[PDB]
């Protein structure tokens, strides 16, 4: 017997234009990050988490 | 996909007394922002003996 | 100024018909037959009988 839960969805961060096109500067609409130091151990890896 | 849109504000100096309206009228700027679905579903299969167990 | 909307908010609409390539089906059908004469026989005995 196999049960599986199945689902179609998607989860975006809604980001809108500021320039004359309508994809041009995209800012966030409602969300403010700030990043910030911690003492705590990393949860994602060096490798994973370096640019590019 | 689904495209949400988002209307922006109107920042005109508004016109005051009998002044004409007909062609100083303002531009409504619009954003669009599309989303895509995708299918994610996971299983478990369990035999009819375990079941019984 | 005039009010258009943005390039991103131009809607497509997409139609639930759909053509279908042209086939020739050679017209063999109108010479299928069970008469002894005819030029296409059809053999119909293995429907009702086994042996391949």
């Amino acid at each position: 017997y196999g049960v599986a839960v199945d689902g179609i969805y998607g989860v975006r961060k809604i980001i809108f234009g500021s320039g004359s096109g309508d994809t041009d500067d995209l800012k966030d609409h409602g969300v403010v990050t700030g990043f910030f130091a911690t003492t705590g151990a990393a949860t994602v890896a060096a490798a994973a988490a370096a640019e590019n | 996909s689904i495209t949400i849109a988002l209307v922006n504000r109107l920042n005109n100096a508004a016109v005051t007394g009998a002044s004409t309206l007909e062609g100083n009228e303002e531009d409504m700027t619009s954003r669009s922002l599309r989303i895509y679905v995708d299918k994610r579903r996971n299983a478990v299969r369990i035999a009819e003996i375990s079941e019984q167990r | 100024a005039d009010t258009t909307p943005a390039t991103g908010l131009v809607v497509q609409q997409w139609e639930d018909k759909f053509f279908q390539e042209y086939l020739h089906d050679g017209g063999f059908k109108a010479l299928m037959g069970t008469d002894e004469n005819a030029v296409i026989q059809v053999k119909e005995d293995l429907s009702k009988k086994a042996g391949d």
